[PDB]
RNA sequence: ACCGAUAGCGAACUAGUACCGUGAGGGAAAGCUGAAAAGCACCCCGGGAGGGGGGUGAAAAGAGCCUGAAACCGGGCGGCG
RNA sequence: GUAAGGUCCGGUGGAGCCGCCGGUAUCGCGGAUCCUGCCGGGAGUAGCAGCGUAGUCGGGUGAGAAUCCCGACCGCCGGAG
RNA sequence: CCGACACAGGUGCCCCUGGGUGAGAAGCCUAAGGCGUGUCGGGGGAAACCCGGCCGAGGGAACUCGGCAAACUGGCCCCGUAACUUCGGGAGAAGGGGUGCCUGCGGGUGCGUAACCCGCAGGUCGCAGUGACUAGGGGGGCCCGACUGUUUAAUAAAAA
RNA sequence: AAUAGGCGGCCGUCGAGGGCUCGGGUAGAAGACCCGGUUGAUAGGGCGGGGAUGUAAGCGGGAAGGGUCAACCGACCCGCUUAGUCCGCCGCCCCUAAUCGCCCGAG
């Protein structure tokens, strides 16, 4: 008989909506140096550079067209610290503090016709995410539970401690209602982790203070839902002979008479996109500021192009370019780590040659 | 038919309706009345009024097949059996005349029992292919409603 | 064909009409005589012992 | 109460087809009560047919 | 809030319902968006809508309804039956 | 010393009746209130059908009428769940 | 009573019925893709599209109106609808 | 009316058809006449999939038993038409050019600048002028039957 | 995951936390998921930006020619005119509607 391989991979299986909106990651790169390994941001849209290639390859030195995509990247919040102990069968957290209530400064308040400013504060947008926050939470009880922690950390049964963070939509104008984050911090000591994330509980983090410009990530985000989709869509099947009567985009045969059971490997529709998905090897170009490139120490661009990005709103903070295309659709919670596994002849870690930027109208 | 399947009735506490051969469909009818049973009057009235309404949903436990759910908790299966509701509704009005001009308050009645059965089948005959005629018929309803005072 | 179509052509003059001497249905029109008693071509009645409707007229 | 009567009769008075006739939507009382052809032609000098 | 006696300008935007229906479910699909929309901008139980609207909508045939209409909305009270104050909006070209 | 309403003639009854086939011809189903209609006067609700009171009757046997089995369906009760 | 079954107690029913002996018989039901009648799961599911996709807005009637009536507008056949 | 039916069949297409385009009783639009009863309605980026329809870059039968299905051509005027032949045909072979609108002239029959046709010159617009509708794709070999015609009503229309 | 897990927080021994209803898609066959809901820019509306076609109607002039070689008719061209029409994209402005109301809930 004629061979083939198989029509999609079964390595994705089951094909079903995402647990959560929000992308979790399940490991960590392994880095000495004392940092959050990751960030957070919202995709905008997408454009194109030209730029001098300075990867190896043949195309090494030479102009080269570029699709990049740009993520809008409010400061992050720290508003946790969470500590895991070593369990029978794998980590388990032992305790976890949260900083007491705090007035909130960054958000956009907006004079109406009567009524005083709103004056916002912390646990209130949290609370659209949590619902159940502390009440009479104090300075003191703070300070006596990182005390304790730490205590607990000096005594030893803390093998990892972590960051719990929040997304700050309110200070780009997208939305009120906040994502919670949980963060690993490279090193290997937990009073280091311990210490680094102490000096930044309760303040805010930068995308360029976190990440480098130039080196390679992983992004982690939920694809953009299809729907329902045939096995044509969904798997690759090849259309059936133009003379059948009973159909052109469906299986012909979904088994043989034994095993008298229907195999799972047969492609059958189903729910496509909405998956959370990983892409590996994804380099940042780079890190503008305030929604503005600067490209030769004396011209700067809005990064926004005319008549603002599709579907998405203006670029007003700061945010990331990275090469290629990520998965999700618009204003979609994109999740960025360090390179996992990153190939051994890397691109150097600096900002390449950038010769044009394209703010045309992409609409 | 006339009687009813209550056991412990007494003209003084409770007061009892019933209507017979209703062109309605008993399925439905017993799904509503399971929810209808061990309620206020009053509460059960203002119930049929949405479900006509088209505001709330009847759940169905027994005969659901192919029922898309609905929104909310406890659906499930669920529908909108507007002719029924509205049949239904007569009775409730009927016990509750009856209940008053037998001298009870109608704001303390609660609805002790009701039950829905299947009464005479009406007969006809479709046309189908290949010379075939085949049954169409028509299934009709009994209710009977027996509700208390409560004190 | 041979079926529902053909059963549409049933709107000519009919083959049998009533009978003046029997009272029933069965006067041959074209032909001009009865298939059930014989009315117009046979003085006595159109009998046979093989057949039981003239006994059922009279319950014998 | 279905006023075919009166249409096709208004109809053949004035000799034009049923869907060329005109019903004083304000007078369709009268138009009802008219039963007779005497009373069409009456309604129809009157005008509101 | 809209009172008894007053009329308000409104514009309808009949193209949200465009590509929901086929084609030839256009101009009917357009009177009920128009009805709803009044009668969820005027908060009145009944809404009325006049005959040169509805002629207005149905122009150029059941399939190309107005992208925009502009009407007259006034707001009235019926106070009768004892059921409650209905609120009956009568709508009007431009 | 026949049958007792799916039995006995096809027909216990408006039965070779209704109905099927152009025709010759073929041919059903369908009995029972109560001793006497004494067949529910009046009242409330309902558009109506009818429902609830109240009356008749030794007994509703309530005309959809002697008895009212089983299958099947709905409620309560006891057990599991 | 090993049994085919018999007999007692408690309800409904309103008119016939049985033990023993000796005779008689259309004398004993799970099947025959058995016959007649009734009732189930399939199921509140299929169907109510394809050959001509047709209605809408005010008013009337009426207990009740997408489906009935009048006016306007938009349509279909127009060598036949 | 018949077919068990308020059956998309048959009987009856049995007798008749205003205006425009057009050769036309064609297709399309429309007047009179009729209808909204080829009778269940409402909702929807509300999917997959199925049936009808439109388009599709580069290649052009590599598909398939087989170019099944679809596509190409398509009306009118002019030029120009092969092998073979029973001399009548093949034949609209094949193949090529033109086609709208506007401003005027000339010709036919005509008493008429009435009515219907046939040519000429100029100007001009578009990707496209038989702009919608209507509307052949073509050629070369071989077998069978001369041709028109008839046949298994309901799996065979054929060389029978 | 029948060894049916860990931690922080809130509630209970009237009541935390939810559902229907409301304006919308980062979603969708019904369910479900996601944003917003006067603590507001969710949708509509107004204005502006950015786009898609390709220079609207009206008026003035010209126009192959005709006509008394006048008036007048004339396909088409030129100027007002990057016009006009529309936008299932974006920004600013609470002007309108996100309201009222009902329900479950551990003890
Ligand atoms: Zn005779």
């Amino acid at each position: 008989k004629v061979h083939r391989p198989r029509r999609g991979s079964l390595g994705f299986s089951p094909r079903k909506r995402a647990k959560s909106i929000v992308p979790r990651i399940r490991s960590w790169p392994k880095e000495t140096e004392v940092r959050m390994l990751g960030f957070a941001g919202y995709k905008a849209g997408m454009t194109h550079i030209l730029m001098i290639d300075d990867e190896p390859g043949l195309t090494n030195g030479k102009e080269i067209f570029m699709p990049v995509t740009i993520i809008e990247t409010p400061p992050l919040r720290v508003f946790g610290i969470r500590a895991y102990r070593m369990g029978y069968l794998g980590l388990e957290t032992a305790t976890e503090v949260i900083v007491p209530d705090f007035p909130l400064d960054n958000y956009p308040a907006k004079e109406r016709k009567g009524k005083p400013k709103p004056k916002m504060t912390f646990y209130k947008l949290l609370e659209r995410r949590i619902a159940t926050l502390p009440k009479n939470y104090t300075q003191e009880m703070f300070e006596q539970k990182l005390g304790q922690l730490e205590d607990m950390i000096k005594e030893g049964e803390i093998v990892d401690v972590r960051a719990i963070v929040a997304t700050q939509p309110w200070v780009i104008k997208l939305k009120k209602k906040p994502e919670v984050m949980e963060y690993a911090i490279g090193g290997t000591s937990v009073e280091e982790k311990f210490n680094y994330i102490k000096e930044k509980l309760g303040k805010e983090l930068r995308v360029g203070e976190v990440l480098k410009e130039g080196e390679l990530l992983d992004v982690i985000a939920v694809t953009k839902g299809k729907g329902t989709q045939g096995p044509v869509k969904r798997w690759g099947i090849k259309l059936r002979a133009h003379k059948d009567s009973k159909g052109r985009r469906k299986v012909g045969s979904i088994g043989p008479w034994h095993p008298a059971r229907v195999m799972w490997t047969v492609p059958m529709a189903g729910q496509m996109g909405f998956h959370h998905r990983t892409e590996l090897n994804k380099r940042l170009i780079a890190i503008g500021e305030n929604g503005k490139l600067k490209l030769d120490e004396n011209t700067e661009i809005e990064i926004t192009p005319k008549g603002g990005f599709p579907h998405y709103g203006i670029v007003r903070s700061d945010f990331m370019m990275i090469a290629g295309s990520v998965p999700g659709a618009i204003k979609r919670i994109i999740r960025v780590r360090p390179a996992i596994r990153p190939p051994k002849k890397k691109p150097p870690v600096q900002r390449p040659q950038i010769t044009y930027v394209s703010v045309e109208s992409k609409q | 038919r006339f009687g009813y399947s209550f056991q412990n009735f007494d003209p003084k506490r409770m007061a009892r309706a019933s209507a017979r051969d209703l062109r309605i469909s008993p399925k439905l009818a017993v799904e509503v009345c399971r929810e209808l049973r061990g309620m206020m009057l009053n509460d059960a009235l203002r119930y049929l009024d949405d479900v006509i309404a088209l505001k709330r949903p009847v759940p169905l436990k027994r005969y659901n097949d192919s029922q898309g759910h609905k929104p909310g908790k406890g659906f499930g299966p669920g529908r909108y059996p507007v002719k029924v509701a509205k049949a239904i509704k007569k009775v409730l009005l009927n016990v509750k005349n009856n209940a008053v001009q037998k001298g009870l308050d109608p704001d303390k009645l609660k609805i002790i029992h009701i039950a829905a059965h299947k009464g005479p089948v009406l007969r006809g005959w479709y046309p189908r292919a290949f010379g075939r005629a085949t049954p169409f018929n028509e299934q009709t309803t009994h209710i009977e409603v027996v509700v208390e005072e409560i004190r | 064909g041979s079926g529902t179509a053909t059963f549409g052509k049933r709107n000519s003059t009919p083959t049998h009409i009533r009978c003046r001497r029997c009272g029933r249905v069965s006067y041959n029109v074209k032909k001009g005589y009865c298939a059930a008693c014989g009315f117009g071509r046979s003085r006595r009645l159109r009998k046979y012992r093989w057949s039981k409707k003239w006994k059922k007229k009279k319950n014998a | 109460n279905t006023l075919k009567m009166q249409r096709r009769i208004a109809a053949e008075i004035l000799k034009c087809g049923e869907n060329r006739i005109w019903i004083d939507p304000e007078r369709i009382d009268d138009v009802a009560s008219a039963i007779t052809r005497e009373d069409i032609k009456r309604l129809i000098k009157e005008g509101v047919i | 809030a809209i009172k008894a006696g007053e009329e308000v300008i409104f514009t309808v935007p009949i193209k949200k319902i465009k590509k929901i229906v086929p084609r030839w479910k256009r101009a009917p699909r357009a009177v009920k968006f128009v009805r709803e929309f009044v009668a969820r901008h005027a908060k009145a139980q009944e809404v009325i809508i006049d005959p040169k609207v509805n002629e207005k909508i149905w122009e150029r045939g059941i399939e190309k309804p107005p992208s925009k209409l502009r009407v007259k909305v006034k707001v009235e009270e019926e106070k009768r039956e004892g059921e409650e104050t209905v609120r009956i909006a009568y709508v009007t070209l431009a």
